[PDB]
């Protein structure tokens, strides 16, 4: 029932504009603008028509970071669905103009999305008595962060690599959060013989891991045995909430 | 539920444990960090606590056998002082409450005990929080069926003048009878019934061959049943039937 | 599994052609023990399920079918002693077609449901 | 960020007061001169913190 989004840094003297337009006749939400810490800066206002909420704000600090919150926890209970429209702009006077095309000139929010890919290389064996199987494969994780960027002139290098447990030590120095994953249906211990990460100066990162794990298969059906068909699933779950 | 071993009287489970406590210390101002929550994983949790010398609660599984595999250990810290600890584990626990008097129509109970590793003057258990359902929908274990569960908090003596809190989760299960009827009860019934039919004929000397042959087949059945049971010091229902 | 079971059943049915009363009792009793050995072999690679599969249903039919043969053979032997040899011969003809008919019905049921 | 709830903040601090000293804005320097003000409060501001509870004794404890 709560939505939060992060925005880019704002130079001093810059403005900010936001607007909410309901679509499916949903009740008007509550919108406010705060900083990274949470200190409130502005509150949404409802006009006479009652079909749009408008917020305006200007920053005088040297470094400005804005976070937009949408409140819907006070709406109708057991609501089937609620879809709205959100458009924002930094240096956009008269935001309800310029065509309002979805394809804007440039992005305005941050980027914390993660790309995931998995492959299977071996099948160690299948145990019908215990209903589990073991596989060997590789997992790749990639995300873009404007930080952890190094100037090539000072290093004379194009990429940086960290292996073993040195990955966590580097992150702690810069206090930057890292994504954590876990196998939901993993049984026992998982053997990983390779854990490397590649860092590219503009901010791109890639994580690779070769593993050998045993997974549970609770979808076994022996009704048509031995002419039966079964399905095996591998589940990977992020160890962080959806807001990170 | 990975599996249940009757010979060794133990079982293995996979689950999650949550610990939470409130401390006015370990509070950080969001302005200096620009962050809402802080996370520590792996062995970095102990290093942070040592810097601030703050005591931490320690737990242990009272009836744990061997080694326990934990693939995730994260802690979340909120600025006002709230903390939360999460852990996903795979452990093997002892079940000394096994009773085979009514075997195979018996019912057994499985218990999981968690004990604090500190005296009652530092940390105690005072509330139970259900962040998730105790018994999941998918558990495997096609033999045993879970009927009910319960949770309670008590304290037990330790050393001479010390006590520690204990968290207990008990599961009541029942045994399916489909396998025993199909492979044990039915084959025994036809063999006895077939022998009784031969008694209709007055062919003296043929009963000796049948009776002698039936003596050997019962010995083979006797060893098969004992394969899945320990060296008990009392007779169950099945053994009494075999004696007759 | 499928091939060894088929020859054993087929071999037993061939013996029914001879009218040697008292020989079917030995064959039927012997076939009872070999089915028990096959029953334990199949369950070795399966858990303690709470429902019957296709293989177990087939084994139940064989277990029950071989029990009727023992009862029929005993009655035929007892009837022959009295002097009703003609009646015993009639039962032999009827049991000749019952044995393959029962097995054929089970195969049809499996094909209709799972295929 | 998940929920909106205004509350109070508790903790320690370090108050610095200066009289005609433009070098204390950055926080540098050391106290010097004379006494500017008294740290003692004119009032007392009594509170009303009252708690009651019951306990049970045992041979073990």
């Amino acid at each position: 029932r709560y939505l939060t989004q992060h925005t880019r840094n704002l130079q001093p003297g810059d403005t900010f504009h936001a607007l909410v337009e309901p679509i499916g006749e949903a009740p008007l939400p509550r919108l406010r603008l705060t900083d990274s810490g949470g200190k409130p800066l502005a509150f949404g206002l409802i006009d006479q028509p009652g079909e749009s909420v408008e917020l305006n704000y200007t920053c005088d600090q040297d470094i400005c970071e804005l976070v937009v919150h949408v409140d819907g926890t006070d709406g109708q209970k057991d609501s089937g669905e609620a879809v709205y429209r959100l458009l924002v702009g930094i240096n956009a006077p008269n935001l309800r103009e310029s065509g309002q095309t979805p394809v804007g000139s440039s992005v305005f929010l941050e980027s914390d999305l993660v790309t995931v890919g998995l492959a299977v290389d071996q099948i160690v064996g299948v145990d019908q008595r215990s209903e589990n199987f073991s596989v060997v494969g590789t997992l790749k994780l990639s995300w873009h962060d404007p930080k952890l960027g190094f100037s090539p002139d000072q290093c004379g290098c194009t990429v940086k690599s960290f292996e073993d447990a040195s990955i966590r030590a580097v992150a702690g120095e810069i206090n930057l959060p890292l994504p954590s994953f876990s196998f939901y249906n993993q049984q026992g211990n998982r053997w990983s013989q390779n854990q490397v990460i590649f860092v590219t100066p503009d901010g791109r990162a890639s994580y690779f891991e070769r593993f050998t794990v045993t997974l549970q298969a609770p979808d076994f059906d022996f009704l048509a045995y031995p002419f039966d068909r079964q399905k095996f699933s591998i589940k990977v779950d992020l160890a962080v909430p959806t807001n990170m | 539920i990975v599996g249940v071993d009757q010979r060794s009287e133990n079982f293995s489970v996979v689950g999650t444990l949550k610990l939470s406590w409130h401390d006015p210390k370990l509070g950080f101002s969001p302005d200096q960090c620009g962050c809402t929550v802080k996370s520590f994983e792996d062995a970095s949790i102990r290093a942070v606590a040592g810097e601030i010398n703050l005591p931490l609660p320690s737990f242990s599984f009272y009836n744990q056998q061997g080694n326990r595999w934990s693939q995730n250990q994260v802690i979340f810290v909120t600025p006002d002082g709230r903390a939360s600890y999460f852990e996903r584990f795979t452990v093997t626990l002892q079940a000394p409450d096994f009773d085979f008097l009514a075997y195979p129509f018996d019912r057994q109970k499985f218990s999981i005990k968690v004990d604090l590793a500190v005296p009652t003057n530092m940390f105690i258990f005072n509330e139970i929080e259900r962040f998730q359902q105790v018994v999941g929908d998918q558990l495997g274990e096609e033999e045993w069926v879970v009927t009910s569960y319960s949770q309670e908090i008590t304290e037990v003596p330790f050393e001479r003048g010390s006590t520690n809190s204990r968290f207990t989760t008990t599961l009541l299960v029942k045994r399916n009878l489909e396998y025993y009827i199909l492979r044990i009860f039915v084959p025994l019934f036809l063999i006895i019934s077939v022998s009784w039919v031969i008694f209709f004929l007055k062919d003296y000397g043929r009963q000796l061959e049948v009776a002698s042959g039936n003596l050997l087949v019962f010995v083979a059945f006797n060893f098969t049943i004992s394969g899945d049971l320990p060296r008990l010091g009392y007779l169950t229902v099945l053994d009494r039937f075999m004696i007759v | 599994i499928f091939v060894p079971l088929f020859l054993i059943i087929s071999v037993s049915w061939v013996i029914f052609f001879l009218k040697d009363y008292g020989r079917q009792l030995e064959v039927a009793s012997g076939n009872l023990l070999v089915f028990v050995a096959f029953n334990f072999t199949i369950s070795g690679d399966l858990p303690r399920l709470g429902y019957l599969t296709v293989l177990d249903r087939f084994m139940i039919v064989s277990f029950c079918l071989t029990a009727i043969v023992v009862l029929i053979s005993v009655c035929q032997k007892r009837l022959g002693a009295v002097g009703k040899q003609a009646v015993a011969a009639q039962i032999d003809t009827w049991v000749l077609v019952i044995y393959p008919l029962v097995y054929s019905l089970y195969i049809i049921w499996v094909y209709l449901r799972f295929f | 960020l998940d929920k909106f709830q205004p509350t109070y903040t508790t903790g320690s601090f370090q108050l610095i007061l200066g009289l005609n000293a433009p070098q204390v804005i950055s926080g540098e320097g050391e106290p010097e001169g004379e006494v500017f003000a008294s740290l003692a409060s004119l009032e007392i501001k009594p509170e009303a913190h009252v708690q009651e509870l019951e306990i049970r004794l045992d041979k073990d404890t």
